[PDB]
């Protein structure tokens, strides 16, 4: 008298075997190369920041989700990845509490507020990045990158370039390495690891060539027609970092291609203004942000034709 | 047994700023003390009480084609013998909320409920409402400088709190650390109205 | 033909609809006249009132002040070489039992980072600073609102030999040297640019 | 021969595990001792019952009469005696009137069968006639009545017939060993369905991991110049009917306009095959192939079995249960339909038996969308399924309605791609579903 | 002081007459809008945008009106007394109507009619729904998932631990958003006064009925018998009460024996409880109604009856020229 | 060239909204949808553009040589009153009555606070006519394109799990206060 008791259920009946665990764990494995060159370069106070960002951010998810009575979903590894770009956006004489304050900040407000993951219209790293320095500007600005030991340097290159004191500055190997007295924000010099990163990513079908191809070729372009260097506009600041990894942020960029090139253009163009007539040396983050803000009125100029069907010349609703 | 409720609708049933969402220039633009808010409140609830009696006691000869010319002219009036009296006696005020108190008149209560309630009420029930509405807006607007000032200067009502080593977060006292502030109040509010 | 020729009554219910509104517009304009015949003189007191205590903590001594006729400004402002004209709005001068003390100058440089300040500062007889003031701003009540206090304390005891200089660090070298706010270098900068045209002036003046 | 090549955009490849049965040879089923036949084996009206318990039936003989113009008569497969004309158990989950016949051990056919004629004698109104009275129906599962589509409206014209060689589905074999044993049968039909409808233009579109039914194609297809073969590159929504017009012709179907005013007839390569049987023998549709595979199955095979044996007699002919099975589904990974019971026997339209063990039957629970858009980019019609989604979990059918929700044709490729194990074809249904009935109940 | 008064004072009156006679101008030859009759029955409608509508919301309900275009009775949910008070406006009209409230026929609850299989996917009853027909032994009950309490605005359903929903009697306002959401059509509007239910929906016949649930109809007709006013039928395999004809007399609900038919065995046994003041001593109600319940001698008052018997209808309370007959339910419990 | 910086101070380095708190009682009630943003901008685009000339007309003409700069702002708010009882009356009759669905944000149009606000502003920085004319245009098309872009935001988010305590109003508030961040991205540029 034995039964069977099989399971019902709509199709398919198969499905792939990627999930979104392995594509965090993924990103976080093409982010190791950049925290080596970071550790070796600025010390064992480099990485320890970088654990603290961490907890806090994992530590914040889980509290929340305890009491609005949601199933704790922490092991698809999404707050260790805002976590640590997070912390990849902070100089060596930064506090222990910045880090905590910023974390919180990025996680309950920006993320959490409106519903979790996938549901914001915004970047969390890069708004906890601009209020805090909006914040504290005094722990954020053109002191706190140089390490107490040397005192010879005194700025960083982009402040010399924008000052005319192009003498001065290190050499473009130099930059592009990140290895002979280079300083800024503790995972941004090497743009070797960065490109390795990013050409991983590109290979493993998480990330597509468009948005960083058309964001240097416009950078690249800008420069050049104002009479200024492309390469040296391109291996100095974090535009590598923001190329590859922060402006491919899955919820709060178009899903089409079109979108996507429009979206890669205006990126670059904000950020080579801001870095040219603006108030601040760089403008990579006010960029992206600006662009995130636009994004829904991209996306509904730029939706493809639906088989079948061969256009209505705005005449069917009259 | 009507002149109270239409007093006690006011602070709280139909608070303007947490509940009606209005007058939200003045409220996210001078918050940035606890002294600004009360004298904003005062000013603005002395003007609403002079507005709505005098609109309500000429609600039988203003047509409805011209209506609103009639309103801006009566409350212009009062707003600016209000600020030539305190730009008379009290300087120090005027210089800190120096361009919102010409702006009296576009303050969208003021305005809103004088086509809602004035027009078609008597002269006590419109006193009423105006005592209730300007206790509102000034409790409201006195809440939110303190919560801002707290954490954005480490000091309430002029006295330090926290030493003279403090830090404080100065996108509190920024435009845009005002707006969040505020969302996250009504939240609260609705968390507390709707369960309970 | 207006129309179709509203009937003769439809203009008459224009008029009632004007001549209301007109005597309303008139009541209210016999209040704000009366209002201004009592107030706006007795409110000119008080700005003048405040303006004479700019005049005496800046200067602290008992003398009198006495105005220049306002063409001597014209006239200074045209020499020397002054690239932005109309910067200079008051100098005055201190008496007391003949001798002269000092002269007093009020300058609105404009390069802030909202636009125009109002700073007014004294000069003793000897070129040395005996304080300065800020009068109108408008800057941020929390970046830029701080140059009025402690910050205007240390420009007391410099000679009106040379200019300024304003550095962003903690430390302040020696002479002639400005420790600017932190956060806050641009108005540092248009306070300083005042102070160095108010010198300017009682160099020229001076000699 | 001139073979030609095509493709479309969009898509998925699936591991395409057909390898398990591709090389064992064709079984055939033993004789059945007891069949349950249904009333309602196509869409449309169902039948009537002429018989009675206790009657006694040939092999053959009519069971059931049509009601109206689109309805197919339903025939006995053995010859034996009439037990039960009740209701049974059926593959959509409920109970549907069926006869049930207890076979005698031999095949004796009904005296009234003989052949109809030959292609040069038989002329279009005779050989639509021979497709109705043989209860000819659509083999590539969705049944629909084949002399309903051969019959063309006077409003309409068409130049082409096109048969559907591109089996696409995972686990399935039946169509490569019916084009590489039967291709002469394929060839006549087609002339057979050319001829009915009056065109004077053929094509084969076969995919190109079956070469061996290529060549035994070109090479039963001769010397006509009328005929010719494509190979399409390896994909699974290659062969929805759609998909392959716009791969083969180039042409595209409007929107909700069916493929009869492209100028394209399609049909499948087992009908064609059948309706050359049923000409050359006169005998109607009671047999077809199978695929009988899948994780609890011992010994997978493909077998030529009749109309209304169980499932359990399949699976105990094939072995048996190596493991206790976890889900047993009607037809392919893809689109088939799981079942609660095995007494259900087979139809016209079934394809396969899919026994899947308790491990290979787990999916996760779904999880939040992280908006990566790959269900965007594997959309063959392009829409946004997320967005369907969406609107159809919180019951805004304006907006499911705006967003083109009803031209999906339910492939599933949406829902194999997506990382959060989301269930967006279903949502997309439930959407659709509720359109149509407020079209009804509004009008 | 004369010119500083008068200064003002004319600059500001003739600004504000031009202002004035140009706006009484413009009133004319642009927008007169010709819009009659302002709405005055919103203020009679009370609304909340509930859904037994679907013209473009309450405000465009009021706004719709002297084009004609509209019923008067349009709204159910405030009843026949609101389109009284919304029609009142223009007038000639009155009327009356019944409360009403949401039922649920069925009383299988996940342990008398079990599970045949395992469904996996979204908790909801229209998903369910997409796989298959759902998982239950019953292909006609409740599948337990709770979309009518979803689709639900004035929050009057729960589910309980059984597995089955249950009403607020005084949240729910007589609608039908529940009805035409549920995927078996088991939600139905009942009067408030009904107690005597067939819960059961059940199409099939009794061996697999019986196989299926423990309380299902196998439509024997046992309760059509024990009815006499033609109030109950047997169609479908399944037994259904018309509520228009139904009197409460509770033979059915003792008839059953799969105990489908609802309410409990309290009522009646008001045979002749005739208040001594209205009545002459007629003695027509001693011959016949359907049973004796009343015989007796001339009965002058105070009326010397026996209780024992009847079935307590109700024809009786009305019948009577006088109405000296009181009706009050007095059993156990 | 003074024109062309002028716009674009007016559009993007200042923005009327996002920096200076003046149109945030319509921005918050309208921006539902964005076919309502776009009629309520060119509204209140006509309606400062009116407003502008004969503002700048009336205080050089009449109030400078006559002494009476007390009476500024009855006479400007008369105006902007007039202004706007004349666009209520258009627009029922020529633009569509369904687009009376601001229900409450039509007459408020005179409280916008930037109208009365841009004319002050004008005033105060000793402008010619054809530099008030740019700079009412500037600050209108800067509202316009500010709700626009909020309307799609909150079309956006209506496919999100906002929880259920928040929803509309502190939504928007939070989600006005990041576009602000974004906007103070736009600061220090000297033009
Ligand atoms: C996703 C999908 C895949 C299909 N795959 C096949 C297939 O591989 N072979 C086939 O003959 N029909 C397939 N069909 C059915 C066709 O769309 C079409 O109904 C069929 O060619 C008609 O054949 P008939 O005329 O013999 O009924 C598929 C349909 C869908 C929606
Ligand atoms: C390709 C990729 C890029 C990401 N970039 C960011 C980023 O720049 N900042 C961040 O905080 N999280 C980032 N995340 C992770 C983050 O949890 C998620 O994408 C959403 O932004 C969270 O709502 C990224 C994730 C992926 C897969
Ligand atoms: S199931 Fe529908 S929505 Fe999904 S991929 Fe196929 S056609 Fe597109
Ligand atoms: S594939 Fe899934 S997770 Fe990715 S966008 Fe589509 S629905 Fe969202
Ligand atoms: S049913 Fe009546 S009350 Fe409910 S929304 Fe419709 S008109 Fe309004
Ligand atoms: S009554 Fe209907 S909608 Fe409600 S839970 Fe039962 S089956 Fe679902
Ligand atoms: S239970 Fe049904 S009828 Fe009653 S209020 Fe809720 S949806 Fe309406
Ligand atoms: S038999 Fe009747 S009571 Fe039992 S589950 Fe089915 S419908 Fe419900
Ligand atoms: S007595 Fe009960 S079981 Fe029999 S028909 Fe009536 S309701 Fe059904
Ligand atoms: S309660 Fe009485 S009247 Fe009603 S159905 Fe049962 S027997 Fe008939
Ligand atoms: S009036 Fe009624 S109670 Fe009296 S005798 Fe007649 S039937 Fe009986
Ligand atoms: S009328 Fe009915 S209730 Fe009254 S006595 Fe006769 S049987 Fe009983
Ligand atoms: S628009 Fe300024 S108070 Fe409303
Ligand atoms: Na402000
Ligand atoms: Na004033
Ligand atoms: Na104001
Ligand atoms: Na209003
Ligand atoms: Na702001
Ligand atoms: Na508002
Ligand atoms: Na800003």
């Amino acid at each position: 008298m034995n039964e069977l008791n099989l399971t019902v259920s709509s199709s398919p009946h198969i499905r792939a075997k990627h999930s979104t665990a392995s594509i965090m764990q993924n990103v976080i494995i093409a982010l190791l190369p950049a925290l080596a060159v970071a550790g070796y370069v600025f010390g064992l106070w480099a990485l320890a920041l970088v654990a603290i960002c961490v907890i806090s951010s994992v530590a914040t998810e889980a509290v929340i989700q305890k009491l609005l009575k949601k199933p704790i979903t922490v092991n698809d590894w999404s707050a260790v990845v805002t976590g640590v770009l997070l912390a990849f956006n902070l100089p060596i004489n930064a506090p222990w509490w910045i880090g905590v304050v910023g974390s919180v900040f990025a996680i309950a407000i920006v993320k959490q507020c409106f519903g979790g993951l996938g549901q914001n219209f915004i970047n969390p790293a890069l708004a906890a990045r601009a209020f805090l320095l909006a914040s504290w500007p005094g722990h954020m600005t053109s002191t706190a990158y140089i390490p107490l030991t040397d005192t010879v340097t005194t700025a960083t290159p982009l402040a010399l370039l924008k000052a005319g004191e192009t003498g001065s500055m290190p050499s473009t190997l130099d930059l592009f390495t990140g290895l002979n007295g280079v300083y800024g924000c503790i995972g941004e010099i090497s743009a070797l690891a960065l490109l390795i990163g990013g050409l991983y990513l590109i290979y493993k079908g998480i990330i597509s060539w468009r948005i960083p191809t058309i964001y240097l070729l416009t950078i690249a372009i800008f420069a050049l027609l104002v009479g200024q260097d492309p390469i040296v506009h391109m291996v100095s600041g974090g535009v590598m970092l923001g190329a590859f990894f922060m402006a491919t942020d899955y919820a709060s960029s178009p899903v089409t291609a079109k979108g996507q090139i429009i979206y890669a253009i205006g990126c670059g163009l904000i950020t080579m203004i801001i870095r040219l007539y603006g108030g601040y040396p760089e403008g990579c983050s006010y960029s992206i942000l600006l662009m995130n803000v636009a994004t829904p009125l991209i996306e509904r100029f730029t939706k493809e034709r639906i088989y079948g069907v061969t256009k209505i010349k705005k005449e069917a609703k009259a | 047994m009507n002149f109270m409720k239409n007093l006690t609708r006011g602070i709280i049933r139909e608070n303007p700023t947490f509940v009606l969402v209005l007058g939200m220039c003045p409220t996210l633009a001078v918050t940035t003390s606890a002294i600004n808010g009360m004298g904003m409140g005062l000013a603005t609830m002395l003007v609403l009480i002079g507005s709505n009696v005098a609109i309500s006691a000429l609600r039988k000869v203003i047509p409805d084609n011209i209506r609103i010319p009639a309103f801006v002219v009566v409350i212009a009036s009062f707003v600016t013998i209000v600020g030539m009296l305190m730009k008379a006696y009290v300087p120090a005020l005027d210089a800190a909320l120096g361009i919102f108190i010409p702006l009296i008149v576009v303050n969208c209560i003021i305005l809103a409920r004088a086509e809602a309630f004035a027009f078609s009420n008597g002269i006590a029930d419109s006193f009423a409402d105006a005592v209730g509405m300007g206790l509102g807006f000034t409790l409201a607007l006195t809440i939110l400088g303190s919560i801002r000032e707290i954490l954005g200067a480490g000091s309430i009502f002029g006295f330090s709190l926290f030493g003279a080593a403090y830090e404080p977060v100065l996108l509190m006292i920024l435009p845009p650390g005002a707006f969040l502030t505020l969302g996250l109040l009504i939240g609260l509010i609705n968390w507390k109205t709707k369960k309970a | 033909m207006e129309t179709k020729e509203k009937v003769q009554i439809d203009w008459k219910v224009v008029f009632k609809l004007g001549l209301i509104l007109f005597v309303i517009s008139a009541v209210a304009a016999c209040a704000l006249a009366l209002t201004n015949y009592v107030t706006a003189g007795t409110i000119e007191e008080m700005n003048v009132q405040t303006n004479t205590v700019a005049r005496q903590e800046v200067l602290p001594k008992a003398a009198d002040f006495e105005a220049v006729p306002a063409k001597d400004v014209e006239k200074i402002a045209s020499e020397i070489g002054m690239e932005k004209p109309e910067e200079l709005l008051e100098v005055y001068i201190g008496k007391s039992n003949g001798e002269v003390v000092g002269y007093t100058v009020k300058t609105g440089p404009t390069s802030g980072y909202a636009g125009e300040v109002q700073v007014l500062t004294g000069i003793s007889a000897d070129g040395v600073i005996t304080g300065i003031t800020i009068i109108k701003s408008n800057e941020t009540p929390g970046l830029g609102a701080k140059a009025s206090g402690v910050w205007n304390d240390q420009f007391t005891g410099k000679s009106a030999k040379e200019e300024l200089v304003v550095v962003k660090g903690t430390t302040k070298e020696g002479s002639n040297e400005i420790q600017a706010i932190t956060g806050s270098t641009i108005t540092s900068k248009a306070v300083t640019s005042g102070v160095n045209m108010s010198i300017q002036v009682y160099q020229n003046l001076s000699k | 021969m001139n073979v030609k090549h095509g493709t479309f955009k969009g898509g998925i490849h699936p591991p395409y595990r057909k390898e398990s049965t591709a090389e064992v040879p064709l079984g055939f089923g033993k004789k059945p001792e007891m069949v349950i036949i249904p009333m309602s084996l196509h869409i449309g009206a169902p039948c009537t019952p002429i018989v009675k318990k206790g009657d006694t039936v040939f092999l053959g003989q009519r069971v059931g009469e049509p009601n109206g113009f689109v309805s197919v008569p339903v025939h006995a497969s053995v010859s034996g005696k009439v037990i039960a004309v009740e209701e049974r158990p059926h593959a959509s989950g409920d109970r549907v009137m069926s006869v049930v016949i207890e076979s005698d051990g031999l095949d004796t056919i009904d005296p009234s069968i003989k052949p109809y004629g030959t292609l040069e004698d038989m002329d279009a109104d005779a050989i639509k006639k021979m497709v109705l009275n043989a209860g000819i129906v659509g083999l590539g599962g969705a049944t629909f009545p084949t002399h309903v589509k051969l019959a063309i409206p006077p409003d309409k014209k068409v130049d082409c017939v096109v048969l559907n060689g591109a089996e696409c589905e995972p686990y399935l074999t039946a169509d490569h060993h019916l084009m590489t044993s039967q291709a002469e049968k394929v060839v006549m039909g087609l002339k057979l369905a050319m001829k009915s409808v009056g065109v004077e233009k053929g094509f084969i579109g076969v995919e190109d991991n079956k070469t061996d039914a290529i060549e035994a194609l070109v090479k039963a297809i001769g010397n006509d110049s009328r005929l010719e073969v494509y190979s399409l590159h390896t994909k699974y929504p290659q062969g929805a009917e759609k998909q392959l017009i716009a791969a083969i012709t180039g042409r595209e179907v409007p929107s909700g306009a069916l493929p009869a005013d492209a100028g394209v007839v399609v049909m499948n390569v087992g009908t064609a095959a059948q309706i050359a049987e049923s000409m050359i023998t006169g005998l109607p549709l009671y047999k077809r192939y199978l695929t009988c595979t899948g994780d609890a199955i011992k010994n997978p095979q493909t077998i030529e079995i009749r109309i209304g044996v169980p499932f359990q007699s399949v699976i105990d002919q094939c072995g048996g249960f190596s493991s206790e099975p976890g889900k047993v589904i009607s037809g392919g990974p893809m689109m088939g339909v799981t079942q609660f019971v095995t007494d259900i026997p087979v139809m016209k339209g079934t394809s396969g038996i899919l026994c899947l063990t308790k491990e290979s039957a787990k999916i996760a629970t779904p999880s939040n969308c992280i908006h990566c858009g790959k269900c965007v980019g594997v959309c063959p019609i392009h829409l946004q399924p997320l967005n369907i989604a969406e609107y159809s979990q919180r019951n805004m059918w304006d907006k499911c309605e705006s967003n083109n929700a009803m031209d999906c044709i339910e492939c599933g490729s949406c829902s194999y791609i997506c990382p959060a194990k989301r269930t967006l074809v279903s949502s997309i249904r439930v959407a659709k579903r509720e359109i149509i009935a407020q079209r009804r109940k509004g009008n | 002081m004369l010119n500083a008064i008068l200064v003002p004072v004319g600059i500001l009156g003739v600004f504000g007459l031009i202002f004035g006679i140009g706006l009484a101008i413009a009133a004319k030859v642009f927008e007169v809008y010709e819009d009659p009759r302002v709405p005055l029955v919103r203020a009679a409608l009370p609304g909340a945008n509930c859904g037994g509508c679907g013209l473009p919301g309450c405000d465009a309900l009021a706004a719709n009106i002297v084009g004609g275009s509209a019923a008067i009775d349009a709204c159910p949910v405030g009843g026949a007394s609101c389109a009284a008070a919304v029609a009142e406006i223009m007038g000639m009209e009155a009327g009356s109507a019944v409360k009403k409230v949401a039922t649920v026929i069925c009383q299988g609850t996940c342990e008398t009619a079990p599970n045949r299989a395992e469904y996996y996917g979204e908790m909801d009853c229209r998903e369910a729904m997409i796989a298959s027909g759902g998982s239950k032994g019953c292909r006609y009950g409740c599948l337990g998932y709770g979309t009518c309490k979803a689709v639900c605005p004035f929050d009057a359903i729960v589910i309980g631990e059984d597995g089955l929903p249950k009403v607020d009697p005084e949240k729910c306002t007589s609608c039908g958003k529940c009805v035409e959401a549920c995927p078996k059509s088991i939600m139905t509007l009942v009067p408030e006064a009904q107690e005597v239910i067939v819960k059961c929906h059940n199409f099939d016949k009794g061996k697999i009925a019986r196989l299926s649930c423990t309380t299902a109809c196998i439509a024997c007709g046992a309760c059509v018998k024990a009815c006499r006013f033609d109030a109950i039928t047997v169609e479908n395999n399944c037994a259904k009460i018309d509520y228009d004809k139904c009197r409460q007399c509770y033979e059915c609900v003792d008839k059953c024996p799969m105990n489908c038919i609802s309410g409990d065995v309290e009522y009646g046994k008001s045979t002749a409880y005739i208040i001594e003041e209205n009545c002459i001593a007629c003695g027509l109600c001693a011959k016949n109604c359907p049973v004796n319940a009343i015989t007796g001698e001339i009965k002058k008052p105070p009326y010397v009856i026996d209780h024992d018997m009847c079935i307590g209808c109700g024809i009786c309370f009305d019948k009577c020229r006088k109405s000296a007959i009181e009706m009050r339910p007095n059993k156990t419990k | 060239m003074t024109l062309i910086f002028i716009m674009i101070s007016a559009i993007f380095v200042n923005n009327f909204v996002l920096s200076r708190f003046l149109g945030i009682c319509p921005f918050l009630g309208v921006s539902k949808q964005v076919e309502t943003a776009v009629g309520m901008g060119v509204a209140v685009t006509f309606v400062m553009a009116l407003a502008s000339a004969i503002t700048y007309v009336v205080q050089y003409a009449i109030l400078d040589p006559l002494s009476l700069g007390y009476l500024q702002t009855i006479a400007f708010i008369l105006i902007i009153a007039a202004l706007v009882q004349l666009v209520e009356m258009i627009i029922k009759k020529s633009s569509p009555s369904l687009y009376q669905a601001l229900g409450v944000y039509l007459p408020l149009i005179t409280t916008n606070c930037a109208v009365l606000g841009v004319a002050l502003i004008n005033i105060q920085n000793e402008y010619n006519f054809i530099e008030t004319i740019f700079n009412g245009v500037g600050a209108a098309l800067g509202f316009t394109l500010a709700i626009v872009l909020f309307a799609g935001i909150r079309e956006r988010l209506e496919t999100s799990a906002v929880p259920k305590a928040l929803e509309g109003f502190p939504i928007a508030l939070l989600t006005a206060g990041l576009m602000a961040i974004a906007f103070l991205g736009f600061s220090g540029m000297k033009l």
